[PDB]
This record gives structure tokens, sequence and C-alpha cells, in this order.
């Protein structure tokens, strides 16, 4: 049962390595410090373009 | 009084708006008298800072807007009610 | 004059409810209104069209005054960039 188990788990290991690559990269990928109202205006422009998922969410940026 | 209402419901709504304006005026005058209107500085709205004196002014402006809106409701009823 | 405090505290920035931030407010309505205008205008008669011009000019002056008020609301000493 070792022979087939490793062959089954190797693609799983590859995908999970990719996933935690993405996670560790996201943990260090920075986010811009911009005011909420500017992003609200940008989302409004998106909505004007007839774009869904343009939702506005009030969040408090850290200084 | 309300089972189906009497013949002056529109007037009651109008005078309710009138008393709303009167009460807003009384509150502003109260703040001026007690010196709290001068202490009115700011509040956080929609992510943008507004003086609360300005906020009360806008409250009064949109109260007058509601009054004139009831006037338009009376004058051109079908579209406004839709 | 009434909503201006006796001493007050000076801070930048203000937007009225009429100029409610974001174009989805009165401004998009205005834009769509002009887009609707241009279709009816060619067949509308002279007086009707004209009256549309005066009403439109009133609307535009109200909006630009909104913008002017928003601008003057800002007190710039380190905010010149914005």
């Amino acid at each position: 049962q070792l022979l087939h188990s490793q062959q089954e788990l190797i693609p799983r290991a590859a995908q999970l390595l990719l996933s935690y690559y993405m996670i560790r990269w996201g943990s260090q990928c920075l986010a811009c410090a911009v005011p909420v109202d500017l992003l609200e205006s940008n989302l409004q422009h998106l909505s004007v373009l007839e774009l869904s998922d343009s939702q506005v969410e009030k969040r408090r940026y850290t200084s | 009084e309300e089972a189906a209402g009497f013949s002056n419901t529109s007037l009651i709504l109008l005078h309710q708006l009138e008393d709303k304006m009167k009460a807003h005026s009384f509150f502003v005058d109260f703040l001026h008298q007690v010196g709290l209107f001068s202490r009115l500085s700011t509040c956080q709205t929609k992510g943008m800072l507004v003086a609360t004196r300005l906020l009360l002014s806008e409250h009064a402006e949109k109260l007058s807007a509601a009054i004139v809106l009831k006037n338009h409701h009376a004058k051109l009823p079908v579209l406004v009610n839709s | 004059s009434l909503y201006k405090n006796e001493s007050g505290i000076q801070e930048p920035e203000h937007v009225p409810w009429t100029a409610s931030s974001g174009t989805a407010g009165i401004r998009s309505v205005v834009t769509r209104q002009h887009g609707i205008i241009l279709k009816v205008y060619p067949q509308a008669d002279s007086g009707l069209r004209t009256i549309l011009i005066e009403q439109l000019a009133a609307l535009l002056n109200y909006l630009l005054d909104d913008y002017v008020t928003q601008l003057k609301s800002i007190d710039k000493l380190a905010n010149e960039e914005r």
C-alpha cells in the first residue's frame, strides 16, 4: 500500500506546496494605505461600468 | 382616533413636519443658549469629517426638503406616490 | 450665520448632503438626465426646449456651488496637495 499511496500523495503535496507558497507570499504582500472614500469612488466607477463584486465595506486602516 | 382616519391626515402630516422644524429650531436655540452649539466641532460620517453644526443645518435643510416633498406629493400625486 | 459658531474650532473639509460624495448621487442622475434631454430636444418645441435650458442652468449652478462650498470647506496649511 506504500507504492500507490505515495503516487497519490505527490500531486497533493505539489498542490499544497503551491497553496502555502501563495499563503506565505500573501502574508508579505503589502496593502496600500489609502483613504476609504477614494476606494469607494473607485468601486462606484466599477458599478457604473456594470460590474458586480464592487461591494463597499467599511474597514478601519491602521496608521 | 385612527380606525380609517379623518379628513385632515395630509394636514396632520404637514403640521407634524412643521412641529419637526419648530423642534429643530428650539434645539438649535437651546444649544446656542447653553453654549453647546459653539462646542460643536466634528463627527465621523461615511469616512468624512463633518462639523455637527453643519450636520444640524443639513437636518433642517432636509426637513424643509421633506416639507416641500409633501407639497409635491400633493400637487403631482401619481408619479410621486409611485 | 446661525450655524456658524461664536468662536468655533477650525478644521478642514466638508461635503453637503446635496453634493453627497460619489457620482452615484445627484451627479449620475444629472448625467442620465442630460442623456435623456438630448433625445427629446430635437422634436421639442422652442419654448419647451428653452425652459429646459433655464432649468438645466439652474441645476448646473446648484451643482457647481456645491463643489465651490466643498472646496472652501477645506482649510489648507499642509493640505495643499489634496
